[PDB]
């Protein structure tokens, strides 16, 4: 269980990071493409 | 280009939580061998 908290925590923190360079690459296209 | 960029992004959060996803799977079962 301590090792899965730790997965958790290193999934989470990896995934806010993809969702926030989403993010910034939605806001770029709908600005250089609309 | 932005949006291929943009499809290898959403792509790659899917599989980051296709990854999270099956961490809970696992707790799940854990939890209900300990239970049980």
């Amino acid at each position: 269980w301590a090792s899965l908290w730790n997965w958790f925590n290193n999934y989470t923190s990896l995934i806010h990071s993809l969702i926030e360079e989403s993010q910034n690459q939605q806001e770029k296209n709908e600005q250089e493409l609309l | 280009s932005g949006i291929v960029q943009q499809q290898n992004n959403l792509l790659r959060a899917i599989e980051a939580q296709q990854h999270l996803l099956q961490l809970t799977v696992w707790g799940i079962k854990q939890l209900q061998a300990r239970i049980l």
